[PDB]
Formats: structure tokens, sequence, C-alpha cells
């Protein structure tokens, strides 16, 4: 079970908080 | 059921192997799967994991719950003292020992057999390894079978590679080899049984008799297993010269003669085979290296029997100068050695030793009554079995014939001159002392071709395909003109060479002229010694008639042709000869043979046939 | 160690089950004929992996290879703390356990763990092909890196 979504992410080459 | 212990799982995995060798591949499926999951069985063939003192005093301080993997059991004053003595009989962890035992109430087998419950852990423990074992040899077995087909002979082939011999697949890949695994596996067997005998025969010097001789079975049973497994595994060539070396250095410290050494000869032959012959490691230097090595012994017949097979199986390389390389090498030195040695072998009672164990190879509880006295006229020197009740098995017959028919065939192709030699002495050393017995090492190795070719006719037919090949050759030649015993050899030989009709067809048309024997001088002996009983005999000439009488019945019983000729030939008129001798004076052995051949020539008759044994009858009983 | 095992307290042989799996001695526990230490075994097996390892050789051993790849199974599905590498290891060992023969089990119910050990352990190698890929990659920030080892180094994610 697959689902790409684009959409929403989290910036993998950005810090946290 | 689906969730089976150790001994349901082998015990049900047994029978599959079974369906599939007995041509019944309804269970393909749930075969493969029953190898994955007893993988770790199959890689460790027999190993009890040694008697530790922690559990010892660990069972014995709180013998209230015991935990053992997954699911947990609760011990009493009562089990508990199983568990020490099922330990020390078998000198068993305890850990391991208990596992055994509560198999046992599970399953409540107790009932089943009505014994003590910790003798049924001794029971169970051998069923294991007696199902663990055996069904390795069915893998190899139906892995060689050409009878099946290609794809399925293959599967098992290379699962035996990995599961077995713990070698990987071709199509992937600090582990011990499978060879120094088997030969510890079957030391333990030896020390279990001798240490047994020890301590029953000192407790015995009751209810458990039966149970000691079921063990000892499977214990006879699992080395033979192993024996086979080691011998299909030197089969695929994975041995090497420190293993053969070790093998040797065992036979040398042999002590007693059993069961366990004709078990083990199939592995010598093997082995030389291997090495010896060239069809094998045909490194000509390295079997160099290896005849001086073989060529200490607390029994010398072994020895003489194994230089004679090493020497007919190595005498296969200088026969030619173009499929080897034989340059600085003299040939007329190593050729007189070699004589000289199996000379000494056979002086010191190769054949003898040969013969006693195809035939304690092959002991029958009953035998027929067509057949007494027949190949027992011999001095068998060598001891015999203990007469204990270790039959024998199929598998290791038919592989102990193959070797025996490969050696005779290999020493007619290879040491003729040999033969021709040791005959003319014989004879030369029966005409200047005829009151003394020569060596009776022809008519052995003559009885000893015999019971090799022994119901195969698909080797029989090899002596009448052609007859300009060295067997048909020696078979022409050994019909001249000899004494009573190589006649008689020679009869017997014929006899047991008749499993078919084609074959006694064969031997009627070759024993009948087209010098070699021919009936015309048979009956010319019949009549000769009828006019003599009825106007005194020898041993040897009741065995040259009894030679004759049923070499007869068995060519009427086989052959049709044969059948129709000798009871109506107006030449011979045989009938006439055995009724003369039979009403004379003569032990009861000749009436009983010429009985037998005329039963076997009135098997199959008709109405004048009938008409003419009842005339004969009613005139020479009135 | 007579005096030891002619013991019948049990609290007592469990404290030593716990005691020898401290000090590594599966020398002496393995070889242990009694269930009671299976039974025990049972009850923690899915509290610590150190335990369910016992508990799985002692099935394979008794050729109950199934049960072993159902414990190897589920402990690589669960919640414990047990690394990814781990987790690929428990799902590779029940891989093989379920692909072979076990007594009493259908061919259906074998067939279907070994698949399921065989979907989680090639999604498992591609999590930890990803993890190491990402810690060593000299263009990603070190702050990121320690958060992709701690979402990455534990449970099997979806793809």
């Amino acid at each position: 079970k697959l689902v790409i979504n684009k959409d929403m992410r989290t910036d993998l080459f950005s810090p946290p908080n | 059921m689906t969730d089976l212990r150790k001994l349901e799982a082998l015990q049900a995995l047994h029978a599959e192997l079974v369906a599939v060798r007995q041509h019944r591949f309804e269970g393909l499926q749930v075969l493969e799967t029953l190898l994955e999951e007893q993988t770790d069985a199959f890689k460790a063939l027999i190993a009890k994991p040694a008697r530790d003192t922690k559990d010892r005093e660990a069972l014995g301080k709180e013998p209230k719950k015991l935990k053992i993997g997954e699911e947990e059991y609760s011990l009493n004053e009562d089990f508990v003292n199983d568990c020490l003595k099922l330990a020390d009989e078998l000198d068993l962890n305890e850990k391991e020992s208990a596992r055994i035992l509560i198999d046992c109430d599970a399953e409540g087998d107790v009932e089943t057999q009505s014994r003590p419950l910790w003798e049924c852990g001794v029971i169970r423990f051998h069923q294991e390894r007696k199902y663990l074992l055996d069904c390795m040899r069915l893998i190899l077995e139906i892995a060689a079978d050409e009878d099946i087909d290609a794809g399925l002979q293959e599967s098992f082939g290379v699962a035996a590679e990995d599961k077995i011999f713990g070698i990987p697949p071709p199509w992937e890949r600090q582990v011990k080899k499978f060879i120094p695994r088997c030969m510890e596996a079957m030391k333990g067997v030896r020390s279990m049984l001798q240490c047994m005998a020890d301590k029953a025969n000192a407790r015995n010097m009751l209810d458990n008799q039966e149970t000691l001789d079921f063990s000892r079975l499977s214990l006879v049973e699992q080395h033979e297993c192993l024996a086979s497994i080691l011998h299909a595994a030197v089969q695929r060539h994975h041995a090497t010269i420190a293993d053969f070396q070790d093998f040797i250095k065992i036979l040398r410290k042999w002590d007693k003669y059993d069961h366990f050494l004709i078990h083990l000869i199939p592995v010598l032959a093997a082995y030389i085979t291997e090495f010896g012959s060239p069809e094998g490691m045909g490194d000509l230097q390295q079997a160099r290296r290896l005849n001086d090595f073989i060529c200490s012994w607390a029994l010398p017949v072994l020895g003489a029997a194994v230089r004679a097979w090493w020497i007919a199986e190595h005498n296969g390389f200088y026969l030619d100068d173009t499929v080897q390389d034989l340059r600085g090498i003299n040939l007329d030195e190593e050729d007189e050695q070699r004589t000289k040695q199996f000379l000494d072998a056979l002086k010191e009672g190769a054949f003898d030793f040969i013969l006693s164990v195809a035939a304690d190879c092959k002991a029958q509880e009953w035998q027929d009554p067509s057949q007494l006295g027949a190949r027992q006229w011999l001095q068998r020197k060598i001891p015999s079995l203990p007469s204990e009740p270790f039959p024998f098995s199929h598998f290791l017959q038919h592989s102990l014939m193959v070797h025996l028919e490969g050696f005779v065939d290999a020493t007619i192709s290879n040491l003729p001159d040999v033969l021709r030699k040791l005959r003319t002495e014989e004879d030369e050393q029966r005409q200047l002392r005829p009151n003394h017995e020569q060596d009776m090492d022809l008519e052995r190795f003559l009885i000893i071709i015999s019971y090799a070719y022994e119901g195969r006719p698909d080797a029989a037919m090899s002596f009448w395909e052609d007859p300009d090949s060295n067997l048909a050759g020696f078979l022409q030649w050994a019909s001249r003109r000899a004494s009573t015993p190589l006649v008689s050899a020679f009869c017997e030989m014929l006899r047991c060479l008749a499993d078919n009709e084609e074959c006694a067809t064969a031997a009627h048309n070759f024993l009948l002229d087209e010098q070699s024997l021919t009936w015309s001088q048979i009956f010319k002996e019949l009549e000769y010694f009828t006019t003599k009983v009825c106007s005194e005999i020898e041993p040897e000439s009741a065995l040259m008639l009894e030679c004759y009488l049923r070499l007869i019945a068995k060519l009427a019983t086989e052959s049709e042709i044969a059948r129709k000729r000798l009871i109506m030939d107006e030449d011979f008129n045989l009938v006439d000869t055995i009724l003369k001798l039979s009403v004379g004076v003569i032990p009861h052995r000749l009436r009983a043979c010429i009985f037998y051949v005329l039963k076997a020539l009135m098997i199959r008759k008709t109405h004048e046939e009938l008409d003419a044994m009842w005339r004969w009858v009613e005139a020479w009983m009135t | 160690y007579n005096v030891v095992n002619d013991s019948s307290d049990e609290v007592f042989h469990f404290d030593m089950y716990e005691w020898y799996i401290e000090k590594g001695w599966t020398d002496r526990i393995l070889s242990i004929d009694s269930p009671h230490v299976i039974t025990y075994l049972q009850r923690l097996a899915e509290t610590d992996f150190r335990h369910a390892e016992l508990l799985c050789r002692f099935y394979t051993t008794r050729s109950r290879f199934f049960e072993a790849a159902q414990v190897q199974t589920n402990l690589a599905k669960s919640d414990l703390n047990i690394s990814l590498k781990d987790r690929i290891i428990l799902l590779s060992r029940a891989k093989g356990n379920a692909s072979v023969n076990t007594i009493g089990i259908s061919r259906q119910q074998q067939q279907q763990l070994n698949h399921e050990a065989s979907e989680l352990l090639e999604i498992a190698h591609i999590q930890d092909d990803l993890l190491e890929r990402l810690v060593a990659d000299p263009r990603i920030p070190e702050e990121r890196k320690a958060e992709i080892e701690e979402f990455l180094d534990g449970p099997i994610r979806t793809l």
C-alpha cells in the first residue's frame, strides 16, 4: 500500500522547530 | 494432526518418502514442507548433549516446575526419578532427557506398550535416530532413481547436498565437513554399544530383555544406514586421502568379525574404485604412493583381500601406452611383484574370506530342499557369525553383488595369465600328489562369481550376447578337461545363470555341440556309473551326479526347447538312466534329485507325455 | 551444582533461569530437558528480545520451525525497543523457518507466514539502505540526520 503525497511533507533539508 | 512432536514428525516424514519411492507422487507439496521444519535435524546426524552438572543439581533441588521452550510442566517425585534414570543409562543431558519423557506422557504410549515410563524414553530416543538416519537413505536413493521424472530426481539431489552434506546449492555461497561428522557419529554408536554390553552383562550375570533387543536392532540399523550414507557420499567424489588412510587404519585395528565389517566392506570397495581404479581421481602419481602404502594387520585375510582388490583395480592402468604416460618405467618387474603379491594373498585366504562373507550375507532362515548341500562342501576355516538376530537389508545386498560382479569383470579382463598359471599349478599339484587335496582357489572364485550373478539376468546376458568377448572367452576356456570340483563349480554357475528362459536357452545352445563339455560325455558318464552300480562310489562322483541332475532340472524348468528335446531324444534316453540309477543302492540325495528332475520335465506335458510317463512308471514298479 | 538441581523451590529456579541468561550461559540453559523453562519463557517471550531468542532456540531444536517463525515475526512487527537491523535478522530467520515443513501445520499456514516475512524483509532492507545512505550523505545537515536515525532505526515503516 503506497500513497504519494507531494503536497504536505517535512523539509528534509531544514532543522526542526 | 498438524502440531506433531519430533517423533511424530520423523515417523510421518518417513511415510512420505516411501510414497515417492513406491511411485506415488501425491505428497510432493507436503514433502517439501517437512524438510524446512527439520532443517536443524538433518544438519547433525546424531549428537547427544553431554551430561551437565548445572541441570543435575538444579533438577533435583526444585523438582516442582519445569519450563521447556514455551510450554510449562510440573515435576513430581515420581517423574523426576525417571529423568535421572534415563540420563544415566544413556548419558544424556537432563533437559534433553526430560523432553523425551514429556513426549511420552502427552502421546500416552505407556498404555500402548505397558512398560515403565523411564524405559519408554529409551525407545523414543532410539526411534528418533532411526527415522532421522533412515529417511536420509531414501532421499539419496530416490535422487539416484532412473525410473522417475528427471526434474524430481534432481530436486532431492540438491536438497541432500545442503540438508545432509551441508553443502549449499550452486545459486549461493569455519564449518566441519560431513565425513568427519559421520565418522565420529558411527564411533559413538560403537562406544555406546560396547558400554551397553558391559553394563547389561554385569547386571544380567527381566521385563527389559525385549527392550534391549529392540535397542540393539535399532543401533545396528542406524549403523547400516550411516554406512550406506557414507558410501553414497563417497560415490559423489567428495573424499580425500586422509579419510582413506583413517579408514585403512580403523580396518587394521579391527578385532572381531561381525556384521559391521560386512557393512564396511562396500565402503572400502568404493574407496578403491574411486582411488585405485582409473574411474576417479586419475592421478597416476598419487596411485603409486598408495600402492606402497597398502602393500600390524590383526587379521591377515583382511589385508590379503584388500591387496588383491587393490591390485585387480589398479592393474587397469598398464594396458596401453596411449591414454596415459608410462615413460621411464619398467613393466616386467611390477608385473612379477603384483603376481607374487596376489599369490600370497590367495595363500592367505582372500577368496575364502570373500566367499564366507558372501555366504553369511545371504543367510536365510529357510532354504528350498531342492538345493541342499550345494556350495557347502569346501573347507571353511573362517569363524562364523554368533548367529544373533541381525538380518540384512536389500540395498546392501544389491551393492555387494554389484561390487562383486565388477571385481569379477576386472579380474577377468586384467589378470588372465594369473588365472592360467594358478590353474596349471593346481593341475600339476593334483597330478604329482593325487592322495592330497589341492587348493580350492579356482573353485572358490567360480562360486563367488555364481553368488555375484544370481537373480540378475541383465548382467548374465553379457555372457551370451558377445561370444567373442573376454567373458565368453573365459566361459568357453573353463569348460575344457578338468577335475570333478571344477566341473561341479561350472555346472553350479550355469544353473545359477539361468534366472530366466532366454539365459536357459542360451546355455542349452552353448552346451551342446554346434573340447568343451557336451551332453554326449555327460550321458556317457551317467551310463558308466549306472552300469557300475548295477554291475564303490566316491563322494566326488555323487556330487557330480547331483550337480548334473540339478542343472538338468533347472534347464527343464526354465527352457522349453531342452524340455521338448531331452524328453523324447533317442540318443540320450535320460529317463532310463536315471531310473536304473534310482533303483540301485545309493543315498537318498540322488533319488531326490532324480525325482525333482522328473518333476521339472513333467511341469508342462500333454496326453501323450502323461501316457508315456504312466507306462514307464508301471513298467518299473511292476 | 547437585544442591542446585536437587531443589524444588520454584521462585528459585526462575531466578536461576534469569541468572543463567544474564551470565550468558546458553551452555547450561539450552541443555535442560524440562518444559518448566519453556513455559517460563512463553510468558516473557513477547517481553524481551533476548528471552524470545532463547524460546526460538528451544522450538527449532525440536523441529518446531513454524512456531519460532511466529515468535520472530510478531517480535519484528512489535513496538518493543528493537533496532532495524535486529528486525532484519528476526524476519530473515522467520522466513527460513516458515519455508520448511513443520509437522501438524498446513502448507497454507506455512506459506502465508513465509510470505508475510518475505515482504516485511524486503521493506526492511529498503529502509536500512535508506538510513545508511542518508546518515553518510555529505549534503545532509547533521541536525536532520539525528532526526532521520530516530524515525528509521526502529519499527518498519510503510512504503
